């Protein structure tokens, strides 16, 4: 035989022996059964869906996870140390909704849709479907269109388009959130929409991000929602797919927008304790299959756009506008576990990836950029002309200039070639580097990269050099001031621009 | 009559049915409310049946009715098929209405028998240095591609699709499986540019879908193939047969996804024990026959870069061409990044490739093995410590590896140099007066991404 | 004598590094073969 | 009518059954009638079935036995007389010194602290060692993470911490020995009595002899604790900041990983309990500072297999924000404390937490040190004068930083006399920079040796 | 010559069984007074197939998912295979047959991931077999065709089973052989050490590229 089903209480027998059917108004109404760890089986709710929120006497909500012959199973949404069995709970009938639109900017709120900075109620017009599924192939529009991240480094190798998904991952305490929310004060003219999330870190830390971007004035087009270490799992587990329904509003009225994923590690692991103290048989490392499943279903979901698909979400309200949305997604590794199982996985599914070195940030290079695993599958089409002209091999060759000097670290008999090859290779090097909240214009950049291909650089100082393009460019700001106003207004490079900017460079230099 | 619902888990669902009618293990389910189908599993008995889902898991709920059909999945098969764009059931997404075909032929039948096996012995080039060397095909052949993430997998599946399936003539399938949906429109967008997209075929199953829709997706488009391969070509034996499959690991995955909840017991990891018979069944029924042949071309992802997880060693005995990609090579920039050593096609013995190629071909493999052993002990000590010979062969094989980098006419995008399309003689020459050594004075970078031994020199000289 | 006692001290430096690569894999391992056996403990014990 | 009676035993673990209409929640509290076993609430099995664990022997029970309840969590007595005394987790008196003086008692569980209630603000805690004080200055409501083997004088350490937060901060200390050894934990009592600052500390230890739960409550216990002194409220509001002590957090991981498999439930990765993280953040997040007071831990690290990647350690090093290390060489070349001045870290080291010249000064010493260190190989084999002069001006100056580092100690003055000296920055700072200025290179090492500030230095030197 | 054929996707049982029926012709043979050989290829996928047969079957998993009788399983199938008694099959056919006697040869497929041999089914089949045979990929890629390692492959039959002139020969061989897998350390500094000692490696050179062969090119 088998174990009991954890349905068979003496009181629903002898319910059923007064009479079996018409069970708890025709299960309108459920009654708590097993009690565990914010898990609980429920007897007597079939009107009840799969997935959805459940009410609670408790005032609380529930989530549907198992719809069985007998009982049902869910997941608690906040404490539950207040509960115990012999309680009503319901089902809503919707379907895990949850507030989205304009009004949520500048608001420190749960996942749920419930404000945590207690600066007010937060209202809405329109809440929404947490679970969907991505738009069909012949909907999604080619990435073509710049986003900045004020880097030289980042910009320079890896261009970032509308819609795409890069990867961020290095070890702790390499900056990762600092290039997030550089990202996000990168924005701050793009008319773009932009919104936070964080798994598993310490309020205090979430306070300082926040108030960070307070005084920057990040709180007038940005909202955050927070999964602190201590919230439930299922919280936490959830947050991420909150923050995608909240972005892709934004997408839905052919805008775009870039969402912030931090600590989706964090967000496995939480994942893992669920699925495990569901009694699912687990695989390797204890991750349930599904996982790769798990963030593809959130990550597909933020894409560019065919116009006439969002055209048909609106009902003509829009005339055709290209949709798109952009995500940053953050993984953390274990000293420089790189072919680990999850970050493996999550490669599979993005078409981009930055990956920062340990030792280098220790070594004072900021940021630490591995230029070997760092590309960007869209390629060129995420910049303007002149970045896509001006750059092109940067990265291959800086790669190739590593593996070089790695090799030449027992070798002292080089000809010239691979002599000024390393030479420049570590120019290029200290190039890289910037201080942190130093936003660049595409210009510095530009004759930056231009100089530095022209060997106007070669013949300067290893540590001076940074200073040669500091005071480079507070001369060239300081003279040429509507030439780059107007390629930062357009982006363009033209022959004569070119001939400025040479200009630009020889009068530097002559100082 | 009609049945209804159990229980709900994930996609796995139980429905009840009178013991006068219980369905056959295999058939059409309609959700008799939403729109929702259902494939049945297993004779549960007692009434009782396991099922797969089709779509979506939402709106169910326990207790609501549900049909069979008595039949299987069928879906439109023909060429009116061909040049659009159907689901994982055949129906339209391309927009461009309803098929105009009512054949409909099952997704399950039996492996090829042995005696009616054929065997494909006739080359067929690539215009691939690197592969067209260490690994020739044969026009029908089975060949897959290894490699772990991002590894370039992806683009060397356009690049050989770019060389071959242009230059062919006669139709062609392909279909991905769990694929990112941006490459997908990229791609039909790009035969729509061209104007091969009528004789191409095209299915989708990806990673956004629920994981039955996963599952049964590539028999769609290998029956398609087995249709083609099957139909007569007017006056004469069928046409050739173009086939290529995205992840077919994803397959595995998506068994996997639903494996413990058909109440199996895990396997030696958490994989199902089933495993090896679904991949066989997959594998057989792509062989080519006396009539029709089909070309096999398939990605295969690798877990953690984990060759000898159990997925891809399974999976590894049924190509006769073998190619390989290292992560450490691509972080070392070259492109393509296929392994030298490890990438393998049957159609390598001097009876076939002539004499002359299987001798360069062994002798730059032995190199290069040489070089690999050697490359330990100039991690402790100077590489001066070592005997001349020692040296030659360093450089030698240092020399040959940049020469396999080769420019493609998709790479362009990355970086914007054109690709190279190197006729297997020119390849041939330039190794041989390689490894003569009448080289030996060139700066490596002189075969970096390059052409021909042609473009070394000129390289060279430019230097 | 110099370039000998040079060398030495170029093969101290990479015996050491070596010592750190394999000290990293073999903690990798070690955690790797902790957590096959102990599925397989828990798979076994499941099975009554 | 909350008697219930005991249904089933195994081990430790114990189930009872209650009428259905009346059912404990969980973390409640059961007392067994007729004896001083206490039962605690963990799952509700249905049926008014209920699976607990029992905080301590188990002995003689049998089934059918009654045992009531309390409708509320573990609450154990809080007050100003806690000091000096030592209690189990259950807060009960163990000195033998008579019942406890207060009557208020506290639920030991309460939720995370409110976001609200984060200080807006991030400062720096003054402690007079100087090293810390530099190298690593500890934030206001941080977690400091330390590391290194016994005989080293943790226990001293410890000794000056609490001297210095109760003397000029006046702070609270609150002790929690987490899978203690009882010969040390009584010779730790009888250095609170000699040296004279046990009348400021509240002591609980959980013994490596009793059943798990008890040293997994203790952390809360000691938690709590600290809780109520800093909200006790001062004059003018404005409660106290207190300083906490917690020994062998890794044990604590290892109690949880215990009583997780004694619930009959899977392993993790390692094979930890798989909600590790859980227990580890309710444990973190109770640990900060406030708009009303403030909290600080220390805690004791151990690192089992040396592994850097294991998840205990990796889930400790996600709340970690000072790391400070004890030598082994340092100490043997009589160096008082012996914090290796290089390897530890503080996210608090930044050019906006300690100031522009604070940074700077740092990374400067910091430099010096790492460029002798590895001028010792040199120095050794192929001599000392084989160098640039400039090179020897570092090595002798970056000897000069050595000595000084160590100083003496409040505590140490009871020890082998030789009073302690306080001392803040700004002065530590000025002698530092002055020194890294080589204004000093016509003075022996000696005078930096075993002394407070610069002042004291060139007095001293004048002196010597 | 005879084979039968269990193909990848035909059902599980027929290749759990096949080796056995093979197993039965050849006994079939040797019961005639006759001696014959067959061929098992890749126990492995046998050893799979009957593992994913057993849990089907809900059977109490082992290591590697697999139950204990697995050895069983293999044990009593190879013990079919070995020589019998001309007496034994005489009175067995009867007397129809008395002069010759019976024997039967054969050889299993173990295949190894990343050469490992500790692995479970390696393991068994090892401490069973009357000694190894064993190939090394990188001696194949080493151009070494075939690519044994004599290192440790072995025979506990010895030479017995070879003729006088063979046995009288290989003595001299195996040792260089043995000399220059001793040396194998040192083999890339031939500069500084004994001048017999290279005398020794390059013997073994000599010999190691004796024991290349190409393919379906069998010698008398
Ligand atoms: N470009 C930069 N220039 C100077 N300092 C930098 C730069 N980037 C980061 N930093 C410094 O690194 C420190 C730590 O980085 P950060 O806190 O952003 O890591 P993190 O992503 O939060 O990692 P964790 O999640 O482990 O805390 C910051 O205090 C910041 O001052
Ligand atoms: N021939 C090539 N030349 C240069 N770069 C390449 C080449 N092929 C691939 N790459 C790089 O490798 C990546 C290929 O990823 P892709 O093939 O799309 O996914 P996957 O390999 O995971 O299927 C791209 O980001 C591209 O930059
Ligand atoms: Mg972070
Ligand atoms: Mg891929």
């Amino acid at each position: 035989m088998q174990q009991l089903n954890p349905s068979e209480i003496s009181a629903l027998i002898k319910q059923r022996i007064g009479d079996l059917d018409t069970s708890a108004t025709a299960k309108n109404e459920g009654t708590i059964v097993m009690v565990s760890d914010g898990i609980v089986r429920i007897h007597g709710l079939a009107d009840a869906m799969y997935g959805e929120m459940i009410e609670f006497d408790g005032g609380l909500f529930g989530m549907a996870l198992n719809l069985e012959q007998d009982s049902v199973g869910a997941v608690v949404l906040g404490n539950y140390l207040s509960l115990q069995e012999g309680q009503k709970a319901r089902c809503t009938g919707r379907v895990l909704e949850v507030p989205v639109g304009p009004e949520l900017l500048g608001r420190v709120v749960d996942a749920l849709g419930n404000p945590i900075d207690g600066k007010g109620p937060i209202d809405a017009k329109l809440t929404d479907a947490v679970e969907k599924v991505a738009p069909g192939v012949i909907w999604r529009q080619s990435v073509d269109q710049p986003v900045q991240t004020g880097y030289k480094s980042v910009d320079t190798m890896i261009p970032v388009g509308r819609g795409q998904r890069e990867l961020i991952i290095g070890d702790r305490q390499t900056g990762k959130t600092a290039m997030a929310i550089d990202a996000i004060i990168a924005q701050k003219n793009s008319g773009i929409k932009c919104v936070y999330v964080a798994i598993g870190q310490k309020q205090s830390t979430i306070a300082n991000v926040v108030r960070k971007l307070e005084e920057t004035g990040a709180m007038a087009y940005t909202t955050v929602v927070a999964a602190a270490a201590a919230d439930p799992a299922a919280m936490q587990y959830l947050a991420p797919y909150s923050g995608c329904t909240m972005g892709e509003y934004f997408r839905d009225r052919g805008e775009d927008a870039l969402i912030i994923y931090d600590d989706l590690s964090k967000q496995a692991v939480a994942y893992r304790q669920i699925s495990l103290l569901l009694r699912r048989p687990p695989g390797r490392e204890a991750y349930p299959g599904d996982v790769f499943y798990l963030h593809s279903r959130l990550l597909e979901r933020a894409s560019r756009v065919s116009a006439e698909y969002v055209e048909k979400f609106t009902n003509g309200a829009v005339t055709g506008k290209t949709g798109s949305l952009t995500a940053l997604p953050i993984i953390e590794t274990q000293a420089g576990d790189v072919s680990a199982f999850v970050p493996t996985n999550v490669i599979s599914i993005t078409d981009g990836q930055i990956f920062l070195e340990t030792s280098l940030f220790n070594a004072g290079i900021r940021p630490a950029v591995n230029a070997g695993i760092s590309v960007s599958r869209v390629g060129g089409s995420a910049q303007t002309k002149i970045i896509k002209k001006l750059s092109g091999g940067i990265r291959t060759a800086l790669a190739q200039y590593r593996e070089l000097a790695a090799f030449a670290q027992f070798a002292s008999d080089l000809d010239e070639a691979t002599r000024k090859q390393l030479e420049h290779g570590q120019r290029v090097t200290e190039l890289m580097k910037q201080k942190q909240y130093a936003p660049y214009s595409i210009a510095d950049q530009a004759v930056s990269v231009y100089a530095s291909n022209e060997g106007y650089m070669a013949d300067v100082e290893v540590k001076k050099i940074v200073d040669f393009d500091a005071a480079l460019i507070a001369y060239f700001r300081s003279e040429y001031a509507p030439l780059m106003k107007q390629i930062d207004e357009t982006g363009d490079y033209n022959k004569d621009i070119e001939a400025a900017i040479k200009a630009g460079i020889e009068s530097f230099k002559a100082t | 009559s009609s049945g209804r619902i159990i229980q709900i888990i994930g996609a796995v669902i139980d429905v009840e049915f009178e013991r006068t009618s219980v369905p056959k293990i295999y058939d059409a389910l309609q959700v008799d409310g939403t729109e929702t189908t259902l494939e049945v599993q297993q004779q549960l008995g007692d009434g009782v049946v396991r099922t797969i889902a089709m779509g979506s898991t939402e709106g169910l709920k326990r207790g609501l009715t549900v049909t069979s059909t008595n039949a299987p999945i069928s879906v439109p098969v023909g060429t009116a098929t061909l040049g659009r764009i159907m689901d994982v059931l055949g129906r339209p997404i391309d927009e461009a209405g309803p098929v105009a075909t009512e054949e409909r032929l099952p997704i399950h039948r039996q492996a090829p028998s042995y005696a009616e096996q054929a065997a494909s012995t006739d080359l067929l080039e690539t215009g691939i240095k690197v592969i067209d060397l260490l690994c020739p095909f044969a026009k029908g052949g089975k060949v897959g591609l290894f490699g772990g993430a991002g590894v370039g997998k992806t683009v060397n599946m356009m690049e050989l699709i770019n060389n071959i399936a242009k230059a062919h003539s006669g139709l062609s399938v392909f279909a991905g499986v769990g694929e990112r949906t941006r490459e997908g429109n990229d791609f039909y967008h790009e035969m729509k540019d061209s104007n091969v997209l009528d004789k191409v075929a095209m299915v989708y199953g990806q990673m956004n879908e629920p994981p039955g829709n996963r599952l049964r997706v590539a028999l769609t488009g290998l029956t398609m193939a087995e249709y083609f391969r099957d139909e007569k070509d007017e006056n004469g034996k069928g046409r050739d047969v173009l086939l290529f499959v995205d992840n077919i690991y994803r397959y595995t995955l998506a068994g996997t996804e639903v494996s413990a909840l058909l109440g199996r017991m895990p396997s030696a990891v958490g994989y199902q024990p089933t495993l090896a018979e679904e991949m066989g069944v997959l594998q057989e029924r792509i062989t080519s026959t006396k009539s029709g042949s089909i070309t096999s071309i398939q990605a295969v992802y690798v877990p953690a870069d984990d060759l000898t997880d159990p997925s891809p060693a399974t999976t590894f005995a049924h190509l006769d061409a073998t190619v390989v990609l290292s992560r450490d090579i691509a972080s070392s920039g070259i492109y393509p990044a296929i392994d030298p050593l490890d990438s393998t096609s049957r159609q390598l013995d001097p009876l076939v490739v002539g004499q002359e190629h299987y001798e360069i071909a062994r002798a730059v493999q032995n190199v290069l093995q040489r070089y690999k052993e050697l490359k330990d002990i100039i991690a402790i000590l100077g590489m001066d410590e070592l005997a001349e010979e020692d040296k030659l062969v360093v450089y030698r094989a240092r020399k040959i590896q940049r020469f396999f980098s080769q420019p493609f006419h998709v790479a362009e995008v990355f970086t914007g140099a054109p690709g190279k399309l190197v006729p297997l003689k020119e390849t041939i020459r330039g190794f041989k007066g390689l490894l003569a050594g009448e080289y030996d004075h060139i700066p490596e970078q002189a075969f970096y991404m390059v052409g021909g031994i042609d473009e070394v020199i000129a390289k060279a000289e430019k230097l | 004598q110099s370039a000998r006692m040079v060398a030495m001290k170029a093969a101290t430096d990479n015996a050491g590094q070596l010592i750190k690569d394999l000290q990293l894999i073999y903690n990798k391992l070690r955690q790797a073969a902790i957590t096959q056996e102990i599925s397989e403990i828990v798979g076994g014990a499941a099975a009554v």
